[PDB]
């Protein structure tokens, strides 16, 4: 029952991210790179240093890890193995994190109200800054979710360690690729 | 109407993620304890003025020393949080998470929040810490570290009871407007 709950928020969690990127992408970005809006001087062409590497990132889980995930629902103490197989691909976050500050003073002291326009055009709950954080939680919430397995699956569990190991490592490794 | 960004930081033994999920849903979620809250937001009114309440977590960033200031520009308001019944936590306001709030956001207002206000009269939670040679954190303990920090007030609660839960984050608001 525990390994089911965490396996399903994995996975429903799994869907909002995709769902959420997705709406920056479509909104914030696509508002920048229409041609349909006034682009402040600030930050014209420029949507490659607000959004950083987010597409790509979003391609990953929307083409693969989300479909993945779901062919490890009905068995949770091996879904560590996904984290192990797509291991490469979480090297963007370390990406991501890099630019994320410049992102944010670049929105800042550039953008005006850019975006906070666009926010209440499209009656959006979330800001383009609550968006763009979003890459920076998930990619440090996998580990939480591994650790949770780790307390409610038997010693058929280094398929969750290993997991878990590489769930750590790449978050260090944006962490320590910080200036 | 005014838009808030509240951030919610401290250790992980404060029960952050908790804590979001039971005041936003009004209950302890009790069956499973969720580990993801998302970034949320929702109209209350406080002293009339109507508000736009945002709510950021933090869980899982606690071991990464400069991700977690990635969250911090543009707040409007912190909650800084320990554990009642962990001294640890209680340590870390002074040792960890001031130092960085601050560091990153001089003019903001902090709400300094005890947790588990439930367990602070627990006995196998009292016993668990007496074989460690501590106590549970007292309200004069959370009032000097308040005053210690520029809190600009010191608020315990339970997300279990939701005793004094809604006051906290009414309180963040009050800090703003
Ligand atoms: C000390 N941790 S424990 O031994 O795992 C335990 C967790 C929960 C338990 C039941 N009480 C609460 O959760 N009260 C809360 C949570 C928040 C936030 O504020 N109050 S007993």
């Amino acid at each position: 029952r525990k390994k089911e709950f965490i396996m399903a928020e994995l996975l429903q969690t799994e869907k909002a991210y995709v769902r959420d990127l997705h709406e920056c992408l479509e909104t914030y970005l696509w508002e920048m790179t229409s041609g349909v809006e006034e682009i402040p001087p600030g930050i014209l062409n420029k949507e490659h240093i607000i959004f950083g590497n987010i597409q790509e990132i979003y391609d990953f889980h929307n083409n693969i890890f989300l479909k993945e995930l779901e062919k490890y629902e009905q068995l949770p103490e091996d879904v560590g193995h996904c984290f192990v197989t797509w291991a490469d691909k979480f090297q963007m976050y370390v990406t991501y994190c890099k630019n994320k500050p410049d992102s944010n003073q670049l929105i800042l002291e550039h953008a005006g109200t850019f975006f906070d326009e666009i926010q209440q055009r499209h009656g959006l709950a979330n800001s383009i800054s609550s968006y763009l954080i979003k890459p920076v939680q998930r990619v440090t919430k996998y580990q939480l979710l591994l650790k949770e397995l780790l307390t409610c699956c038997e010693e058929g569990k280094g398929e969750l360690k290993d997991g878990l190991e590489v769930m750590l490592s790449v978050p260090k490794k944006a962490n320590d690729a910080m200036h | 109407m005014q838009a808030i960004k509240c951030v919610v930081v401290g250790d992980g033994a404060v029960g952050k993620t908790c804590l979001l999920i039971s005041y936003t849903t009004n209950a302890f979620p009790g069956e499973y304890i969720p580990t993801v809250f998302d970034n949320y937001s929702a109209n209350v009114m406080v002293d009339g003025k109507p508000v736009n309440l945002g709510l950021w977590d933090t869980a899982g960033q606690e071991d990464y020393d400069r991700l977690r200031p990635l969250s911090y520009p543009q707040t409007d308001v912190f909650l800084i949080c320990f554990s009642l019944v962990s001294p640890a936590s209680f340590e870390n306001v002074r040792a960890k998470w001031y130092p960085e709030v601050r560091h990153h956001c001089p003019n903001t207002p902090i709400i300094l929040v005890g947790t588990k206000l439930d367990l602070r009269d627990d006995k196998d939670t009292i016993e668990k810490l007496k074989e460690k040679k501590l106590t549970p954190i007292t309200y004069p303990q959370g009032l000097a570290m308040a005053k210690e920090i520029g809190a600009v007030k010191y608020l315990e609660c339970s997300a279990l009871t939701q005793r004094g839960l809604k006051t906290v984050f009414d309180e963040a608001i009050r800090a703003v407007l």
